[PDB]
RNA sequence: GUAACCGCUGAAAGCAUCUAAGCGGGAACCCCUCCCCUAAAAGAGGCGGUCAGGCGCCGGGGCCUUCCCCUAGAAGAG
RNA sequence: UUUGCUACAUCGAUGUCGGCUCUUCCCACCCUGGAGGUGCAGCUGCCUCCAAGGGUAGGGCUGCCCGCCCGUUAAAGGGGAGCGUGAGCUGGGUUUAGACCGUCGCGAGACAGGUCGGACUCUAAGGGUAGGGAGUGCGGACCGCUUGAGGGGAAGGAACCCC
RNA sequence: CAGCCUGGGGCCUCGUGAACGCCCUGAGCCGGUGCACAGUCCGGCAUCUCCCUACACCGAGAGAAGACCCCGUGGAGCUUCA
RNA sequence: AAGUCCCGGCUAAGUGCCAACGAAAAGGCGUCUCCAGCCUUAGACAGCGGGAAGGUGGGCCCAGCAGCAGCCAUCCUCUAAG
């Protein structure tokens, strides 16, 4: 096929101001505000309506229409964080040695694993808050991508269990995400 | 059938040629490492060597806290007489040439030692004022700041020479403005090795190795004598083949000069900086050198180069371990190197 | 077996097909170095051995029941000049070994002549029946 | 005669240089690091990385030797290897100069662009020249 | 596996229903994906979990 | 900076989807830091100083050989 | 990579097996690195993929290659470069002339069956290569010090032990 | 698993004083083409000139109408039941 | 030596930029166009909760197989549903 003229709209929620210029988008919300660039949307024109988001394009291919909807999802996700908080959950299960984790500024450190004395670390993207209560790690923030990549960075660090041992289900693992608050 | 064999000789240093200045120079510098203005190397001379007795300082030594025996080299450390300050900056074409020099011995230094080798400045235009403030005008846009210093071998009868070498050292430290002032002070005076070094430091060595003359391939690249029968047949001290074809008669062991090279040395930790010549001088006058009569550097291991060569020293480029000071000693060999 | 992580090894001493005496009561008297455990070499370099090395030899002169047989031992005596860590130089008037059982203990029950200190740590079972140590 | 290569396609921008070369008039190029090559990062490096022999670098730019890795090295081989192989081809190559940024004494003179070399003529997936030396070995 | 996901049916949270692997390229794929992510061979077999109790 | 690959945000194709764009890691792999020869690099560099004084001339100033040796070596060189 | 055919090139010669030394390449990876699956409790396994940077021995029998085996090691990978290399070598195999032995022949003798000895030439015109030196230009003579395009690298690699 | 020293060569200097390879002086290297392995051809890479010494890797180096295989209604020799 | 010539469309590998010459079977919904067949506004697919069922878990041998231990049938309580 060939999508002739596909148009979609995004109703901007209240208590939000939106600024757009130079094909660079920034969204401000009570939870927070993040700037997300969209200079890479060749073949897509972006119209910032005073009360909504106007997205139009003419004669997109199979590639572009996936791209357009792909652009759409992030923007509302950009909106969603600015109103409702993103709360990933990381549950830790250990077999023989209890696991301890502490925060170091923009870096995370985990040790007391299955017997190795070394240190393990992961990187946290700026502007992202992550804390621990107990048996669980709370990852806060507005940007959805920022927490997940941060959350994933922990997941990579704790993966080291996987060499020549059948996996012992031991380490740091994702639990759930996105409480309404 | 074509068994495994490491390529013999050392392909790493081609070309192998003889240096063009008896006193080499470093081409990089280890980072300043978060500190204040001071120099990062020193000059000296290869006087001799002996063996010394110490308690091990390496906290992870298998020989920690015990007396073990180790050969040690002595380096007489005559005072250094600075000459000038050199300005390096990102010039046109984005390079790091010399912006300007800053010479001053008309204010102090009525010494013709320098005159023996350079027909240096007269008092007619000792107007470095417009030169010096040029640095001040060009302040904040400067990258590196070396130093012009000369040796004073005339204070060492061991080396029968009187025209000296003037060479360079780059200085790192705190802020740039500080460093220029730090250097400014050092001009026109004398500087001991203690002004740059302290015992228990690491130090790097770049210098000229013991020359040997034209050599044989057996010796140059440690190529192998052909087995038995060639000790009787057609010739013995040569490589058989010289490449699969004229497709690059290649980097293969071929004769040539060996020695007198610009080389390298890593991980050298000093032992003692003493000042009593009687504590170190061996029996009957040190071999081929004389009688050390200035401050000396007590360096273990081996140091490249022939006796009576100037040597230029340097802070560690990739130090293996951070050393503490004063690996205290227990014996010095004053026995004759002869006998 | 227990100390080789320290300065296990010194100046080159011996080679394959090198003949040494059997300094014990096992019944063997003369043996020839047949091989070297552990060591890995390069082109044409004959494999090495000195004091305190798992070494492999065979019986040349001794009791018939042990003649032409294979057994393991350790090197205890060498003629080589070499430098101890404290900077002394040790030598033995000849070259001797003591046959050891495959588990590690010496096969023999008696020791002949002095042994350098080093072997004792690498083979405490040798030190168990060691008489004098130098 | 001065030409800017900012936001220009090196291969495309190369061409009209050559006719100016064959003309017999001295030329210059400024801000050369601001040209681009179409293609993703992997290929464009790989399509250049294959030529490497060894690594280091120890002079001011002036040599022009068998392997280019300075920002204004790459422009030369691309402009040189596109010149007559006869004797004048060498001689015309003598009349070209390369630069990074803007030489001071050429600021107050005109510059021209080659419209055919505009980035707009290309779909996308391009990389700037200066980015290359970062991966190519140019500290600058 | 020690590999989790943002919100899916990952094993470590009190289960072992591992992912799917490719018989051809030797890599892993999604649970319900019908073909490999790399060679698309579609002859993908589930990773064995364990012998829980008996036959 | 990368291979294989492991991830994340994610549509196509509502879900799902590590990939399509988008984003992160990820090797004895390629490069930069190390050392070695480099101003015959043709863009062929920069910086310090001297080459005087006097009436082409006087004059001297520089350099080399010669001289004595060796840190060095076939001479050359240094 | 061998081995079968082809006779396009070489018969006024491109001197033939192996081995020695020495250089380099390639990847269909022997080990070392990375990742994974497993009928992976852990070790040991088995297998896939990426990865050619480095390493990949020492002996006995056999002239070899091949092959059998010894004791260690990470294993003791396989191939190319005119089955790499004789104006660098050994002549052990093999291509002569002397003989013996076995089969065949009345005979001259033949054998692809075995065994003893049997000559291994060259002062590098030119290039490559490795050093060391003079000059011109870069620019009047100089003295001195420096900037630092490219060039090469393995300048390290491996194992064992302590906890 | 190599090392040191000595004599004569080899180094240099005075005197004497040749021969070999020569279509050439124009020959650097790498892919390619072609008699299926170039110095000239094609395409790149470079490549300042002069001199001395060491190396024989190449110059499909030189030495010799190949000692082998076959042809010529070519020789010689030997033998016999031609 | 002359076209950075035009229209339309496709390719992301430097695939390719090759007449005489240089990659098979298979795999790919990776992508780009085209034939069938079947459901779709009497509400399509997908997606989201419930009813998602009962004599009966019928059952045969079978401790029990209470669809899914070895063969297999099979009616209404029923209706916008089993």
């Amino acid at each position: 096929l060939k999508a002739a003229y596909i148009r979609e709209e995004i109703q901007i929620p209240d208590k939000v101001k939106v600024s757009l210029e130079n094909n660079v988008l920034k969204v401000k919300g009570p939870k927070g505000e993040v700037i997300k660039d969209f200079s890479y949307a060749k073949g897509i024109r972006i119209q910032l309506n005073e009360g909504k988001i106007i997205l139009e394009t003419t004669f997109a291919d199979r590639r572009k229409k996936a791209l357009l909807y792909s652009i759409i999802a992030h923007i509302k996700n950009m909106i969603t964080g600015t109103i409702n908080g993103y709360r990933y959950y990381l549950k830790v299960i250990s077999t023989h040695f209890p696991i301890s984790v502490k925060v170091s500024g923009d870096e995370v450190q985990v040790s007391n694993l299955i017997g190795e004395k070394n240190i393990r670390r992961a990187k946290i993207l700026p502007g992202v808050k992550v804390t621990v209560k107990g048996e669980d790690i709370v990852v806060e923030g507005s940007d959805i991508y920022n927490v997940a990549q941060t959350a994933a960075n922990i997941e990579s660090s704790t993966k080291i269990v996987g060499y020549d041992r059948r996996i012992f289900s031991d380490g740091i693992y994702i639990y759930k995400k996105e409480v309404i608050g | 059938r074509k068994l495994s064999s490491p390529r013999r000789g050392s392909a790493g240093l081609r070309p192998r040629k003889r240096a063009d200045e008896i006193l080499p120079t470093p081409k990089n510098w280890p980072l300043v490492n978060l500190k204040e203005p001071k120099l990062l190397g020193f000059i000296g001379y290869k006087a001799g060597m002996t063996h010394v007795y110490m308690i091990d300082d390496k906290p992870t030594s298998p020989n920690y806290g015990k007396e073990v025996y180790t050969p040690v080299t002595i380096v007489e450390s005559p005072p250094i007489l600075g000459l000038a300050l050199r300005a390096y900056h990102i010039d046109s074409k984005g390079e790091l040439s010399v912006l300007v020099d800053y010479w001053a011995n008309f204010e102090e230094g009525s010494l013709k030692y320098l005159k023996r080798k350079i027909t240096s400045l007269k008092v007619d235009s000792s107007k470095m004022k417009e030169k010096l403030d040029l640095i001040q005008k060009n302040l904040n846009n400067i990258t590196y700041m070396r130093l012009l210093v000369s040796t004073q071998p005339w204070l060492v009868p061991s080396l029968g020479k009187k025209r000296p070498e003037i060479v360079e050292i780059q200085i790192g430290g705190g802020s740039i403005q500080d460093q220029l002032n730090y250097g400014l002070s050092l001009l026109g005076k004398q500087i001991p090795v203690r002004d740059v070094f302290r015992e228990g430091q690491l130090t790097d060595i770049i210098g000229v190795t013991k020359g040997k003359g034209f050599q044989g391939v057996i010796k140059r690249y440690s190529v192998v004598e052909f087995p038995r029968w060639h000790k009787h047949r057609k010739g013995s001290r040569k490589i058989g083949a010289r490449g699969p074809s004229i497709s690059t008669p290649s980097y293969v062991p071929q004769p040539g000069q060996l020695g007198f090279h610009r080389r390298t040395e890593y991980n050298k930790r000093i032992i003692k900086i003493g000042d009593n010549v009687n504590e170190i001088n061996p029996a009957g006058g040190i071999v081929n050198y004389g009688l050390v009569k200035n401050t000396y550097l007590v360096i273990e291991g081996s140091v490249l180069g022939s006796r009576k060569r100037p040597l230029f020293l340097r802070y560690p480029i990739r130090p293996s371990w951070s050393p503490e000071s004063a690996p205290k000693i227990t014996y010095v060999n004053l026995a004759s190197q002869q006998g | 077996m227990n100390v080789l992580g320290s300065r296990k090894g010194f100046t080159p001493a011996l080679q394959h097909n090198s003949s040494v005496v059997v300094a014990d009561n096992s019944g063997a008297k003369e043996a020839v170095i047949i091989g070297i455990y552990g060591y890995r070499g390069v082109l044409r370099r004959v494999p090495f051995a000195n004091i305190a090395d798992l070494v492999m030899v065979s019986v040349r002169k001794g009791s018939p029941d042990v003649r032409k047989q294979k057994f393991k031992a350790v090197i205890v005596r060498q003629r080589m000049p070499f430098r101890r860590p404290d900077g002394t130089w040790i030598s033995f008037e000849d070259n001797a070994v003591v046959i050891i059982n495959p588990d590690g203990t010496p096969k023999g029950t008696e020791v002949r002549g002095p042994i350098a200190r080093e072997a004792a740590e690498r083979w405490p079972k040798i030190a168990s029946v060691a008489t004098m140590v130098i | 005669v001065i030409v800017d290569a900012t936001n220009q396609i090196l291969g495309r921008m190369s061409t009209h240089i050559a006719k100016l070369l064959k003309s017999g008039k001295k030329v210059y190029v400024v801000n050369a690091e601001k040209a681009i090559i179409s293609g993703p990062r992997s290929r464009v490096l790989e399509g250049y990385s294959l030529l490497f022999t060894v690594k280091t670098m120890q002079n001011p730019y002036r040599q022009g030797i068998r392997r280019p890795r300075n920002p204004i090295n790459i422009v030369k081989r691309t402009v040189r290897g596109m010149l007559p192989k006869n004797k004048l081809g060498k001689q015309i190559y003598r009349n070209l100069k390369a630069y990074i940024g803007i030489p001071k004494e050429l600021e107050g003179k005109s510059m021209i662009r080659f419209d055919d070399a505009d980035v707009s003529r290309l779909k996308g997936k391009y990389i700037t020249v200066a980015e290359l030396s970062r991966l190519l070995g140019g500290l600058k | 596996m020690p590999l989790t996901d943002p919100v899916k049916l990952q094993i470590v949270q009190q289960r072992v229903f591992l992912k799917k692997i490719c018989r051809d390229c030797g890599a892993l794929n999604s649970i319900r994906a019908t073909k490999c992510r790399r060679c698309h061979s579609s002859n993908l077999r589930a990773k064995k979990k364990e012998l829980p109790a008996k036959k």
